[PDB]
């Protein structure tokens, strides 16, 4: 049937979209997950080496 | 014509399974991402 | 006495359109609950197909798969396009004389 196959048109672009919209919530996933391993990655070294200023001020005033 | 509706139906339906293992993959995937990241 | 006449008038009416319910059924082996396309069904007069046919190229018009196969009692007119526009094409029919 020709509107069967208008359907098969609407079902292709709904497969169209579908993958577009897969693609763009993966994205979204592996882009949050990485900028949150960066800013999370910065705040480990900045209190490793404030506690390692703590190692210095303290052991040198003692 | 209601043969056609049976032969083409079909594959519409087919399209649908073939969309959504495709969203399966893009799940796992990108869970999986996500877990080589944290480790 | 209530059983006797539920099952007298179940039986009248499973008498009334039996065959008709098969050959639909056989024809209804390509659309049975597919949720794409209605299934309007007509068991109606000899074949006057083309003023319903009027309606049908208002319709899909290379589709509308829209025939009447057998059971010479009534033809059983069945026709299948969608569901919103087989609806208005319905009601079209029904302008033209049609009945579910």
């Amino acid at each position: 049937s020709k509107l069967e196959a208008i359907l098969s048109q609407e079902v292709e672009a709904e497969i169209q979209a579908l993958l577009q919209e897969a693609e763009a919530k993966a994205e979204a996933v592996k882009r949050e997950a990485e900028e949150k391993a960066k800013a999370l990655l910065q705040a480990r070294e900045r209190a490793l080496e404030a506690q390692y200023r703590a190692a210095l001020r303290r052991a040198e005033s003692a | 014509l209601i043969k056609s509706l049976a032969e083409k139906e079909k594959q519409l339906l087919e399209r649908l399974e073939a969309a959504k293992k495709e969203a399966e993959e893009r799940v796992k995937r990108a869970e999986a991402e996500a877990k080589a990241l944290l480790e | 006495t209530r059983q006797k006449q539920e099952l007298e008038e179940e039986l009248a009416l499973a008498q009334a359109y039996l065959e008709p319910l098969e050959r639909l059924a056989a024809l209804a082996h390509g659309l049975d609950k597919s949720p794409f396309l209605r299934v309007i069904p007509f068991l109606l007069t000899e074949k006057e197909l083309p003023l319903v046919e009027e309606a049908l190229r208002k319709a899909l018009e290379d589709r509308y798969l829209l025939a009447h196969e057998a059971y010479a009692g009534g033809v059983a007119a069945l026709v299948v396009v969608h569901r919103k526009e087989v609806d208005q094409a319905k009601a079209a029919l029904s302008r033209a004389g049609v009945a579910e």
